[PDB]
């Protein structure tokens, strides 16, 4: 199964990658009762909360986010957003690791430096959404901005397994 | 009339769905560290 685990963890970066930039990039993480200028229906995002219902159907502006020092780190995280954005990087360093596994057979700690790089940036995602969460509470439902992030969490978590099961089976062969 | 699925009232939503990506990466990184060590195998 040498060759379908190269493939999954190939495929299976650039799913986990371009699940989170369109996670972030779009503004459907959450549907909540606000003001896009009375108050309606919106769909907010990380930058951005617009209104889908009333005549203001689609404009919106940028969300503030400054309107307590423990308050103030969880505002400036949020309002800054790090996580999810670091969670970006560590998929792009990720995938040109396994892009470069390809071509330096002889070095074979760069397909491992990929698995820690998924498994790093999971951990950065699910610190990203509590985050996230915490400011939010500090009636609503989640769109699917924030359930892709969730994904993007999963496979991530499941490509890093699988890298680092192909660095551990090739030292084996090795050893052997 | 208590609603099926109700034991789970007394933690939030969010808690569960965080309880389970914490089980997850808890897994995938005690696997990392004690797997991919020569010393350690």
């Amino acid at each position: 199964d040498r060759g379908i685990q190269m493939l999954i963890t190939t495929v299976g970066a650039f799913a986990a990658f371009s699940l989170m930039t369109i996670a972030v990039g779009t503004d459907y993480w959450l549907y909540s009762r606000g003001v896009c200028r009375e108050e309606v229906m919106t769909h907010s995002g990380l930058w951005r909360t617009c209104c889908l219902e009333g005549a203001f159907r689609g404009v919106c502006k940028k969300i503030d986010h400054f309107p307590d020092t423990a308050e103030y780190l969880l505002r400036a995280v949020r309002a800054s957003s790090v996580f999810p954005i670091l969670s970006v990087t560590l998929l792009f360093f990720g995938g040109l690791c396994v892009a470069a596994s390809e071509f330096h057979r002889s070095r074979h700690s760069v397909i491992l430096s990929a698995g820690i790089f998924f498994v790093s940036a999971g951990l950065s995602n699910i610190i990203g959404i509590i985050v996230y969460i915490s400011a939010n509470a500090g009636s609503y439902s989640y769109g699917w901005s924030f359930y892709f992030g969730a994904f993007s969490f999963i496979i991530a978590e499941i490509v890093g397994v699988v890298a680092v099961h192909i660095y551990i089976e090739k030292h084996q062969q090795l050893r052997a | 009339k208590p609603g099926v699925f109700s034991f789970l009232d007394p933690l939030a939503y969010e808690i569960w769905m965080c309880i389970v990506f914490a089980y997850i990466g808890v897994s995938v990184v005690l696997f990392l560290v004690s797997r991919f060590s020569p010393y350690e195998w």
